[PDB]
């Protein structure tokens, strides 16, 4: 049981302009071995269910992979995306791996 | 019944009163305490590592294709490791790996850069994956990518990576090319001969120390999996609990799946020997898979539950006979316990001096009431 | 073809399971008892003009292989069900550092062979090349191990298959006879239980080659292989009864 | 003169000493 | 490619029991270890529980705990969700899953709802 939350959960961006959001993560997930956190991205339109936006924190899924990167030690992480687009129009879900109990987060709206 | 043996005796001869002598109530049962699995070494051990630790990877379009079986797969140390960057599986959960096995295991090894990586997918298009290396869309296996920008780039330029870029038509997934022949993309024939209508289909990246994410070279390695009506000689490594001996447990040696206390055992078997039967045909003695001794197999102890007591119109106190039954395992125990041939007392005072038998018990003992 | 008399031999051991003085009485594919082995001649040398004689021998249920040959002429085997590329065939060749078992589609030619020659300077016979399968197409079999093909002494074997399992059986006592199988027993310990799914109908035996054997004229003056001879018995469906020493060894069985 | 199935072989009361005694 | 086609939505009464059914394309049920999942509308998306093929032994979300029972069949590429005890919360988008680093593919989206 992580208590997951995400901020700021709504903000309004230009088309082509960058946007800052983060979900801060409890329980410092990390893993002995790998040092990739557990914590993967999402990618949740209106109509589908939600894609794995970026996963182990930092690696880019193929499909629209306009950067995503993630610089984070485990107690924070960051999706911030250069410039958005219809397909960057969605709800950003990230969510916790390491613990075997997991909860994703509330969700962060974005449009253009 | 449940109360105290008296009444259980009571209850099973139905009667308040019960005459001097001795009467079988219940039968005593030894459950096993734990689970004991042992299966053999894993001797053959697949080289996937050296695969990874390869000092010069093949070529992205002659990807090298390596047949492996006849071994154990160990997925742990890829785990463990945490040079890899993309570790996507497509139709396989990579947690499964170990638990699940196929009958043949196909490995592939390439060398591209870091934005090309993305590239090479089932279900996905790309420049490289079209004219080096394509994967099916229904394709089950896993695929291995790290960066690798300090062994495969220098300050110069690294050069000995090829890769395809211009063919008549897109290969088929695991179909490899290796056609260094002049490509015809003009309609002017090239004879072999470089022009303007003729460009080689075959370039050499250039690769330096400061790429960058995204142009950095990455040592990508795709793995399948498929399975055959032939029997499976490649698996992962089975659990193997430690050896435990004098104690009654469930054994599965290797489809053995019986229940019985494992003893050090005097007899010796056959180099190719592992069972172990009696006249009867059922199992004695077995081999254990990871060292090489014999352990008999004498199972659980059990046996009927005798009480012994006098007439109850005589006294109320009872004697109690675990036939058969060693007494280091088990009235409570504890008090007055004596060994004897046909079992242990439990409640009964072993005296020297020798009287008539008044309660037989057997081989030569007998209870009595008596200061 | 000549044929000889297999009093007691043949006999294996059925199954991995340990007996001490024990007689059990098991219902498995076994040689009978007395029966004709065929004594088939491989190569007649006389000039050392070559006479070849390896037949496509039927398997049927099993093979009781057996040969005498201290010069090591008989070399390694062939399986398979039509002996071409069509359909799968287990292969078995034998040289000196070690083995090969290879099942695969092999297009096998009319005498496949193993070549060897010899080096003035070294003094030893290392194989010159492996002229056995013009094809070789899907190869999912390399079971490699120690030779047993090595070093006046009877060597015996038993190929049966079952439900994709293909058993050999062995063993090597020295018999002072040359062309008759000892008036005794000896139990045929299980050598390679190695897994193929294939079908085998048909059996050949493949036969060492010198360089001398293989030079331009057509008579093998060079090298002779008159030594070489190769027993062959038919296993059937039999009742055995096996007597089992405090060993766990079988010292003798009745049919 | 020369199995644990719920198989089991009681102990005569009289052992073979006490019959050779006897 | 793989894709996971669960059961179409079907209505339900409240106390009573229904079933849902993954289907899978591409592979079998044997190598996988699904995950079931339900999105609450205008809510944060939680996580129902893990089951496996063989030696399923589920382990749920606490707040599922002994609400939400989920079976793993070994054949039939299928997999069957039951759910007890509904009420107007319940009623969620269900998806399923490929347990990969995170849930690689996700069921089209069945509706559950439940009224009179
Ligand atoms: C070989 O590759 C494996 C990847 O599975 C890695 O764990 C191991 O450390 C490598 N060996 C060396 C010597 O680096
Ligand atoms: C089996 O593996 C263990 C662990 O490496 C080793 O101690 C043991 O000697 C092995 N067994 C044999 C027969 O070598
Ligand atoms: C109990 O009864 C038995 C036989 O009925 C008799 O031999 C014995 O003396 C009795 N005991 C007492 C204390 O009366
Ligand atoms: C009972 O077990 C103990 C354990 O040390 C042993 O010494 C004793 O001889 C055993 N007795 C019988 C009758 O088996
Ligand atoms: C019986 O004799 C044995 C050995 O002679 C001795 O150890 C034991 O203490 C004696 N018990 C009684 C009650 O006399
Ligand atoms: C073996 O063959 C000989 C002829 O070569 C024949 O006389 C004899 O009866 C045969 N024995 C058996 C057991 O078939
Ligand atoms: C002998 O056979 C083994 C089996 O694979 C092979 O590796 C080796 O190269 C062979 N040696 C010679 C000299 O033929
Ligand atoms: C076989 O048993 C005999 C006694 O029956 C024994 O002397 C010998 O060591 C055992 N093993 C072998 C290989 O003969």
């Amino acid at each position: 049981d992580i208590v997951m939350t995400q901020s700021p959960s709504s903000l309004t961006v230009t088309a082509g302009e960058k946007v800052t959001m983060s979900c801060k993560s409890s329980q410092s997930l990390l893993n002995s071995g790998n040092q990739k956190n557990y914590l993967t991205w999402y990618q949740q339109k209106v109509g589908q269910p939600p894609k794995l936006l970026i996963y182990w924190a930092s690696t880019r899924d193929p499909g629209v992979p306009d950067r995503f990167t993630g610089s984070g030690f485990g107690t924070d992480f960051t999706l911030t995306i250069s410039s958005v687009q219809a397909e960057d129009l969605a709800v950003y879900y990230c969510q916790n791996d390491y613990s075997y109990p997991l909860t994703f987060g509330a969700g962060t709206k974005v449009e253009l | 019944c449940a109360l105290d043996p008296l009444s259980e005796t009571k209850c099973t001869l139905k009667s308040f009163t019960v005459e001097k002598g001795i009467y079988q109530t219940s039968n005593f049962r030894v459950q096993p305490t734990e689970s004991i699995v042992r299966f053999p070494n894993i001797t053959n051990l697949c080289p996937f590592g050296e695969v990874f630790n390869a000092t010069r990877f093949a070529s992205v379009y002659a990807w090298n294709r390596k047949r492996i079986s006849n071994c154990v797969a160990d997925y742990s140390v890829l785990y463990n490791s945490a040079s890899f960057s993309t570790f996507k599986c497509y139709g396989v959960s990579p947690t499964k790996l170990n638990d699940l096995c196929f009958t043949n295991v196909y490995a592939d090894s390439f060398v591209i850069r870091g934005d090309e990586v993305r590239q090479i997918a089932p279900g996905q298009t790309g420049k490289i994956a079209d004219y080096n290396y394509k994967l099916p869309d229904d394709f089950t296996g896993c695929v291995i990518a790290w960066n690798s920008n300090n062994l495969d780039s220098k300050v110069g330029g690294n050069y000995n990576y090829l890769y395809r870029l211009f063919r008549k038509s897109n290969l088929k997934p695991f179909e490899r090319d290796i056609s260094t022949e002049i490509y015809q993309a003009g309609s002017t024939p090239c004879n072999g001969v470089e022009g303007f209508n003729c460009y080689f289909p075959l370039q050499s990246y250039g690769f330096q120390p400061t790429n960058g994410v995204g142009y950095q070279p990455y040592r990508v390695v795709v793995l399948s999996f498929e399975l055959l009506h032939a029997p499976a000689t490649v698996c992962g490594p089975k659990k193997s609990t430690n050896l435990v001996k004098n104690k009654c447990v469930n054994f599965n040696f290797n489809g053995l799946t019986g229940t019985g206390v494992l003893t050090e055992s005097n007899k010796k078997f056959l180099p190719f020997q592992q069972f172990g039967r009696d006249i009867a045909d059922t199992t004695d003695a077995v081999r254990d898979p990871q060292t090489l001794e014999i352990l008999d197999i004498t199972p659980c102890s059990f046996g009927g539950v005798s009480v012994i007591t006098p007439g109850t119109n005589t006294s109320n106190q009872v004697a109690v006979l675990y036939q058969d039954v060693n007494c280091t395992e088990v009235y409570s125990t504890g008090s007055n316990v004596f060994q004897t041939r046909a079992g242990c007392l439990i409640g009964a005072e072993h005296v020297n001096n020798s009287y008539e038998c008044d309660i037989p018990i057997g081989a030569g003992i007998c209870a009595s009431y008596q200061t | 073809p000549a044929y000889t008399n297999s009093f007691t031999r043949g006999v294996y051991y059925p199954d991995k399971v340990f007996r001490s003085s024990v007689l059990h009485s098991t219902q498995d594919l076994f040689l009978p008892f007395f029966s004709n082995v065929t004594w088939f001649h491989a190569i007649h040398v006389s000039n050392g003009t070559k006479r070849f004689d390896n037949p496509v021998l039927p398997f049927n249920d099993g093979v009781y292989f057996a040969s005498t040959e201290k010069s090591n002429i008989i070399r390694g085997w062939i399986f398979g069900t039509t002996l071409d590329s069509k359909t799968q065939s287990l292969l078995i060749v034998n040289n000196a550092t070690n083995v090969v078992i290879k099942v695969c589609e092999f297009q096998f030619c009319n005498d496949p062979f193993l070549g060897v020659y010899y080096h003035k300077n070294n003094k030893s016979w290392m194989e010159s090349e492996f002229r056995v399968y013009s094809s070789a197409n899907n190869c999912t079999f390399e079971y490699v191990s120690q030779p047993f093909l090595m070093d006046k002494n009877l060597r015996e074997f038993v190929f049966k298959n079952i439900d994709g399992y293909f058993k050999i059986y062995s063993k090597h006592t020295p018999i002072n006879l040359v062309r008759d199988l000892p008036q005794g027993f000896s139990a045929l310990e299980p050598l390679v239980d190695l897994p193929i799914g294939i079908n085998i109908t048909r059996f050949q035996t493949l036969l060492a080659l010198h360089r001398s054997y293989l030079t331009p004229g057509d008579s093998s003056s060079g090298w002779t292989a008159g030594a070489a001879a190769y027993y062959v018995g038919y296993l059937q469906p039999r009742t055995f009864l096996l007597k089992y020493n405090e060993n766990g060894t079988i010292t003798d069985a009745v049919d | 003169v020369t199995k644990f199935n719920g198989l089991t072989v009681l102990p005569p009361l009289l052992t073979d000493e006490m019959i050779a005694q006897y | 490619e793989v894709q996971l086609k669960q059961s179409v939505a079907e209505l339900v009464r409240p106390g009573a029991s229904v079933k849902v059914s993954c289907t899978a394309s591409g592979f079998n049920i044997k190598n996988i270890y699904m995950h079931w999942v339900k999105q609450r509308p205008e809510q944060g998306l939680d996580w129902i529980g893990r089951i496996d093929p063989a030696n399923g032994n589920s382990r749920y979300a606490p707040k599922f705990q002994d609400k939400a029972t989920i079976t793993a069949d070994t054949s039939s590429n299928t997999a069957y969700l039951q759910l007890s005890s509904l009420t107007s919360e319940d009623t969620a988008i269900y998806y399923c899953a490929d347990e990969g680093w995170g849930f690689a593919n996700w069921g089209q989206g069945t509706l559950v709802t439940v009224s009179a």
